[PDB]
């Protein structure tokens, strides 16, 4: 009875969720009228965690939807699986930020954020034993990264004591969306780090070379990514929805991977991605699945963690699995290569197993990965935020708005703080 | 909701709407009487026409445009036309005589009587509309009412409404060709008003569409209605993103945050990338790979300025139809590594993707053929400082023998505001060649 | 073309003038549009079904989608179907 | 039963109430042989076996307008011994309409109004028509007004004067007739309610494009302004008002009785497809000073009072959010003692139109009745031009003659000047 | 057995009670001709505390119907559920106030409310056992809102140990129907503020945004704002006609409500309010109803809830529900918001059950609500009436027919006196 509230904000942010509640309902065998038709009784036994109980047996999920324009929220209450939200929930504006963290931050921000926490105290007051918050948004968008921010920051001053898992996706390196992306994403870090206090580091060209490597997918459409997300989120929650052999809450997560509070981007990856030509050949065991565990390429940080060492690593095993192959292929892991591990924190790699399977695999894990080698990461956002900040290039309307270039020589302060924090982590040494 | 107000001020802004609203029409169902048919397609009560379009009564339509010009026989081109009945007969503002080529009298004299009519219907189609996104201003600045009238309905408007953007779209003499011979002195002084009142504004030239035409279409004689048919597929594109959801979506506020570095530097080009005729068609292999290499081709731009002497700032890349997002992607890599395009050093990501859903139409009659896909590349650049450039040597010219003052002068206009316009183009020179600098 | 000035002057209008733009009958269809939705927009108060299920029963006769093309748009977003990882 | 008496004065008078009697017929379907084929209770009486007749009586000295509508196509509608006529007209003379010419006809008049009364059960008000510039529409229109307050008191009488303008002038003596007359709806009429010529000419040549624009168009579209402010007695509505209504909403001082009239969506028939006439649309248009029927500026002033008569497919809502745009316009100035200045009522009824008229079908329609400061200046145009033309004694001896004292200008003088007063101390803030 | 007098004045009062009979009508089941035509035996055992046996088996409602102008009756008697009514209670004048509170009270009330009393003594007098007088008017009018206030001086001087329910239409914030709202309102406060045992106060300007922000309706019109309005009062009485686990009458509110004689407007609101877009997606329960009644947006004044301290609350509920659950939320309600509510009062909250749900709901709550946040709206209307009372304008058709200057300084400064003793016991505090 440890529910979990979730907020979807920005084009981004709403089109993963809209595939994240397709990925929730057919695991627990909920159709797109709401009712409930699975075949399996464990899927009724946890549905107040992302569901709410309504009169005729429909199960509304805890989404609060929320945008700055209403052009995408139209797509996903008209799509299928769309229909199931309470409309009560779609808590929007009009204007639109467009692009725009000052815009999406304080000045539309103001008339909105008032509107969003009322939606999310309604629901969370009503529900008993709260664990988390689970925000999927992006960062270097405006509409969903600085109001994503923002939401974050009052919800924190409210429930203190509550978790933030962030499902954000990042700027790239190869293929970037839009021009302000080093401006968004810079201001929006600044807020990640003093708010939330789980962050899960999404990467698109990630996404998009697991999609054609892996996969083998000729034409990967943002259903094909976002079902890759969704997958991973349906497993970090497998454990409070399902029982299983060693039951790991978001607590229990929390807790085991961050050693400081500072240190919490993480990076994830989905293990038994095959492609259709190849179901046959490969052979689903307990060590095919941790050898595409620890692989780079089965990363979908843009991080090769190759380059750094792993603070804290987490496994998220489920199905029907013994035991003994599940922890000797962790000590397997660490022992194969300890230089990529840090030495200060022996046994880096947790593991928890599910007993109840992902619909239609017959076992899976999700791979959550504290390493330091995300701060190649956050110096590329820095490189091209000291690249446009120097001219002062895309500049007039963040300070337009209100918020001063001063907003902006605190923000590559903190950005550079923390990747000269990860650097010296990973230096250090016992004894 | 999102909707936009399309003006269209002189000769050249009429004969283009009526193109635009040509091709509007026939993609949205509007039937010239103003009447959708519900019978002729599968389709309900969308909002995609909502954004050029308001519902009034029962199934009747009409554009959220205003035509005005002070020459009556533009005006009663479209009373007398196909689209008769589309139009509320008020948004028709006709006049007894016209500008004569003459900015003062646009700006100063006659234009100041028909300029408070043209404020009363653009408030009351501010009053219809529930909310504004943009402005759509079609104006010819070597004209006497591109120029003049469209100076000073932009210094109306943006008095009136704040801070609303104003996308508007000139028309520039070329260097080669020319319908008139005072048209040096009506674009400086337009370029004055252009410049601290428009938001984002769109370059246009003759010559570079009359090149266009003769090579893609292969068709030896290009008329102006011709030219018209395919300028308005640009402005189509740009605002598909508003009507037709798509993968990415880009509004008109996106527009604006993404591709003007600095308040001053806003005027940018435009390109079509498929362009071809039937004929044509059938042997090209048309691809997001392809199209995107043809949308960065030195002859494909609207404007007869070369890229290759300036740096591509921050471009903008609209996609319409069966455009899966893994291969712009791809387009963008490709497009980004080859070296005979150069991007500014302080920009490392330029570009803007926007991916919609909508397939391109084609009018029947016209040259274009239809196609799977189509970009609308709008990219700003320092090579417009040299059209800037070439125009600021032929205002100088005609400017030190005082040809052709005489007629200023005497209609309200002062001496001293002649080079008034000239210092300010000279500052717009200065800027594109200090902002395209490196910086070491 | 024109055999003679009059005839030339009859036909300016309906072949190169104002009257020679194309006409949605002269077209031979119209395209089959990918809009938002085609139930309620989401903003807008002056609607028929505003207050009305439009999502569900009380629409059923008048919200007229369109299969096609909708599902043409959900396999194209890529949310009709969650068969990429299932594995059997 | 509602039941109101109407009276028409003059040639204004009585064309006016061709084409007011001609829409009373349409509204209740009252043919023109007078047969139908209880709404119809306030205007027309029945009489006989399905026989209508109208509750009215054109009165005038001229007899060559009377025996137009006794020769018209309303032959058998109207009671011919209801038509006052006389031998000849007052000749644009104040004085031979009250004294000489205008004594002996009025007698006749107080018959058919005991006789109209008596008739009828519960009488609501009167509803003048007449015009001040003209002899017979002034004169008689005193003497008249002057026998019904005394004769029939607390019955509050509605006053649609046609008023002169001094841009467009039909006759010379217009200024001297309008301030004789002044004294007389000052303090007899309850409810005055001004009609300016030139004004409903610029409405009908930039609302309804006409170019040429004649006094039967104009006549048309002033009776929808009545007819709809009366719109509330015949037919169910969601706020219906009465004539007593109007006399204590809209009247704030006893002698602060003038107000202005507006019909908001006047468009013609190719104009109306296009538009969209939304609630919020007529409401925004009404209050337009170019929606005005006198020639009235009123940003200059200030609004005392407001009624809004509304007709068609109006809810309570939108009236309200129309109304509350209205209020937060900078250009719309309220006075400062009075922060409840609307009065709405909603009918159920949308305007029936004429065959052959100029007014399109429209769903909804709004008639805007509001007392203003703005008044002043109207009544201070003439004011200037009777103080010239008195100030060397012109047209005067065509009044002295006919019985007329010299004493009485000043006297009609001053009290033009008392009214004066009282709207610049009305409008003074405290 | 405890029979209630209903009594109509003017245009608003005859509107909004014949959208009342709609509802009570079709709740205890007699058809447009008056016949019983009821599916339960419960609807039988009280049916007459608002209807009087006639001949045939046809139940006549127990209203008398005053007004000035014929044409409001004509529309009540022409209309659905028009019949019932007894014509002998078709008393109404002819001139018509003109919404004139001088006319309304002195000149020509003085010649039918010797008429109006003589059939309510006949009604009064048939009926066995009275229980109180249930009016229903405005104020802004002077038809209904003069003739009416005349009526509740006489009717408690005739009867001075029964109640009387005034639901008073009071004048709006941002809109004024009449020219002379000011006028009157303040003149009928004064005439309620002794005669009237406990007032209901209603308005326009929060029926138009419930309908708007909760029901979703675009287009409302008065049917819709009197049926939200005839669901209040059906509510109020809903212990006198059906039975209940705790019975509560007039009396029994007015004991609860009412801690000081002067201090009797309430405020009220109907709980379960949604639009068909989210009836599916509502799980109405207990707490459900509970966070809908105390809210700000559902209460059917003028006067924001939050501004001023709550002196008592009665909530009436209907349907079979847990009596736990009754309690505990309006305990809930109290500790979660403690500054909102009066200290000097322990258990601000009545609350009673109905065993009876209304037709179509299983389940509902009405709410009434003695605040001194009320307070706003009388003041308001005092600040209006200063500022017309100074200049002495729209003045002369009051003292024109024989009224005094006194009775409105004396009606004024008896609204002053009535904000000034809100005001007092807000700030006042316990030792
Ligand atoms: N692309 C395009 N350009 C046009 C078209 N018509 C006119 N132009 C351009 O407009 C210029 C003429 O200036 P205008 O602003 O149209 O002249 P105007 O609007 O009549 O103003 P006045 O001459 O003063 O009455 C020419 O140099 C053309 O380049 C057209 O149909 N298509
Ligand atoms: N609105 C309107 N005004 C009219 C009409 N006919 C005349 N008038 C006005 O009436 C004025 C003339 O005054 P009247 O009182 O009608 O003249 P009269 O009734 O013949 O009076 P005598 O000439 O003395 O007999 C003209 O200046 C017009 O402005 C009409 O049909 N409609
Ligand atoms: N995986 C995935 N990413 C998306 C989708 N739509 C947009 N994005 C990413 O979002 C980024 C741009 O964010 P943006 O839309 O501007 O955020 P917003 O301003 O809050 O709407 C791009 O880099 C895209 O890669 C989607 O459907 N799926
Ligand atoms: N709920 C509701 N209120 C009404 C209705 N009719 C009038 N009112 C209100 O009553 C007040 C004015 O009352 P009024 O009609 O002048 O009373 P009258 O003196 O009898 O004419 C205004 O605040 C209106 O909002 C109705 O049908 N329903
Ligand atoms: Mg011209
Ligand atoms: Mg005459």
């Amino acid at each position: 009875m440890r529910e979990i509230v979730h907020i979807q904000g920005g084009q981004c942010g709403n089109q993963i969720g809209a595939k994240f509640w397709e990925v929730v309902s057919d695991e627990h065998g909920i159709d797109p009228t709401g009712t409930y038709h699975g075949d399996s009784d464990l899927q009724l036994e946890r549905i107040n965690v992302y569901f709410n109980e309504a009169t005729g047996g429909r199960y509304v999920p805890r989404a609060i939807l929320m945008d700055l324009e209403p052009g995408t929220m139209d797509s996903v209450r008209s799509g299928p699986y769309g229909q199931i939200f309470r409309p009560d929930n779609f808590v929007f504006g009009q204007t639109g930020a467009g692009n725009n963290w000052a815009k999406g931050h304080y000045t539309e921000g103001a008339e909105l954020i008032d509107s969003v926490l009322d939606v999310v105290r309604k629901e969370a007051e009503s529900c008993d034993c709260l664990q988390g918050f689970q925000v999927c948004h992006s960062l270097g968008g405006g509409t969903g990264s600085g109001m994503g921010t923002l939401l974050i920051s009052k919800i924190r001053e409210e429930y203190p004591d509550r978790m933030m898992l962030t499902f954000s996706v990042v700027p790239s390196p190869k293929v970037s969306d839009t021009v302000v992306e080093p401006y968004n994403a810079t201001l929006s870090v600044h807020q990640l780090v003093e708010n939330a206090d789980e962050c899960m580091v999404l990467d698109n060209e990630a996404l998009y070379d697991i999609c054609f490597r892996t996969l083998k997918l000729t034409t990967p459409t943002f259903g094909d990514l976002n079902h890759l997300i969704s997958a991973v989120m349906s497993g970090i929650t497998c454990c409070l929805r399902f029982p299983g052999q060693l039951n790991a809450d978001l607590r229990k997560l929390a807790v085991n991977l961050i050693p400081f509070p500072r240190l919490h981007f993480f990076m994830v990856g989905f293990t038994p991605l095959t492609s259709r030509g190849s179901q046959q050949y490969r052979a689903l065991t307990v060590p095919e699945l941790t050898q595409q565990m620890w692989d780079a390429k089965n990363m979908m940080c843009a991080a090769d963690p190759r380059h750094g060492r792993y603070l804290t690593a987490s496994a998220l095993f489920r199905g029907r699995m013994s035991t003994k192959e599940v922890d000797e292929q962790m000590l397997n892991v660490q022992n194969k290569n300890s230089s990529y591990f840090v030495e200060w924190i022996p046994n880096n790699v947790k593991s928890s197993v599910c007993d109840i399977p992902p619909k239609g695999l017959k076992m899976s894990a999700t791979f959550i990965g504290n390493s330091t080698a995300i701060q190649e990461m956050f110096k590329r956002v820095s490189e091209q935020f000291t690249a446009m900040f120097r001219r002062k290039a895309f500049l007039h309307w963040y300070t337009g708005e209100g918020m001063d270039e001063m907003e902006f020589t605190e923000a590559e302060s903190n950005m550079n703080d923390l990747v000269s924090e990860y650097q010296q982590y990973q230096d250090a040494s016992a004894e | 909701m999102r909707e936009v107000i399309s003006i269209h001020i002189g000769q050249a802004g009429i004969q283009v709407g009526n193109a635009c609203w040509e091709l509007y029409c026939l993609e949205h169902g509007i039937q010239p009487d103003g009447q959708m048919p519900s019978d002729k397609t599968i389709g309900g009560g969308d909002d995609a026409f909502n954004t050029f379009f308001s519902e009034t009564g029962a199934g009747k339509h009409v554009p959220r445009c205003i035509f005005l010009d002070l020459e009556p026989t533009v005006v009663d081109e479209v009373r007398t036309g196909t689209y008769r009945q589309l139009f509320h007969p008020e948004q028709l503002i006709s006049g007894k005589e016209d500008a004569a080529n003459n900015f003062a009298r646009g700006h100063y004299t006659i234009g100041k009587e028909i300029v408070d009519l043209a404020l009363d219907r653009i408030r009351k189609l501010a009053d219809n509309c529930t909310g504004l996104q943009g402005f759509l201003v079609f104006n010819a600045v070597g004209g006497g009412t591109g120029s003049g009238l469209g100076s000073l309905l932009l210094e109306r408007l943006s008095v009136d409404y704040g801070k609303k953007s104003k996308l508007g779209f000139t028309v520039y003499p070329s260097p080669q060709v020319s319908t008139a011979v005072v048209e040096p002195y009506n674009s400086v002084l337009s370029t004055h008003s252009l410049l601290e009142h428009t938001d984002v504004a769109v370059m246009l030239d003759n010559e570079a569409i009359y090149d266009i035409c003769r090579r893609s279409l292969d068709i030896e004689r290009p008329t102006y209605t011709n030219l018209n048919r395919l300028i308005a597929q640009v402005i189509s594109s740009l605002t598909a993103s508003l009507r037709f959801d798509g993968a990415l979506n880009v509004d008109i506020t996106e527009f604006q945050t993404n591709l003007v570095p600095y308040p001053r530097i806003h005027f940018m080009l435009s390109s079509y990338a498929p362009i071809i005729s039937a004929e044509k068609a059938y042997h090209e292999q048309l691809s997001v790979a392809e199209i995107t290499n043809a949308a960065f081709e030195p002859a494909s731009m609207m404007v007869k300025c070369d890229p290759r002497h300036g740096k591509y700032m921050a471009c903008c890349l609209m996609y319409r139809g069966d455009v899966v997002p893994k291969d712009v992607n791809a387009s963008v890599a490709t497009i980004k590594t080859k070296r005979t395009i150069q991007f500014v050093d302080w920009c490392p990501t330029g570009f803007k993707c926007g991916i919609n859903y909508q397939p391109p139409t084609v009018v029947p009659g016209g040259d274009l053929a239809k196609v799977q896909r189509a970009v609308c590349m709008i990219s700003n650049s320092t090579a417009i400082g040299e059209i800037f450039s070439r125009l600021d040597h032929k205002f100088d010219l005609m400017y030190a023998k005082r040809a052709f003052v005489h007629w200023y002068v005497g209609e309200g206009m002062e001496e001293g505001e002649f080079s008034e316009a000239r210092e300010d183009l000279a500052a717009l020179e200065k800027d594109f060649e200090e902002v395209g600098a490196e910086s070491a | 073309g024109p055999r003679s000035w009059a005839e030339d002057c009859n036909q300016y209008r309906t072949t190169r003038g104002s009257k020679s733009y194309s006409t949605l009958e002269d077209a031979g269809r119209v395209p089959e549009r990918y809009s938002r939705t085609n139930y309620v927009p989401f903003l807008a108060e002056r609607h028929p079904l505003y207050s009305y299920n439009d999502l569900g029963e009380d629409g059923k006769g008048k919200v007229r989608l369109d299969p096609a093309t909708q599902a043409d748009r959900f396999s194209r977003h890529g949310w009709g179907d969650v068969s990429l990882l299932k594995q059997e």
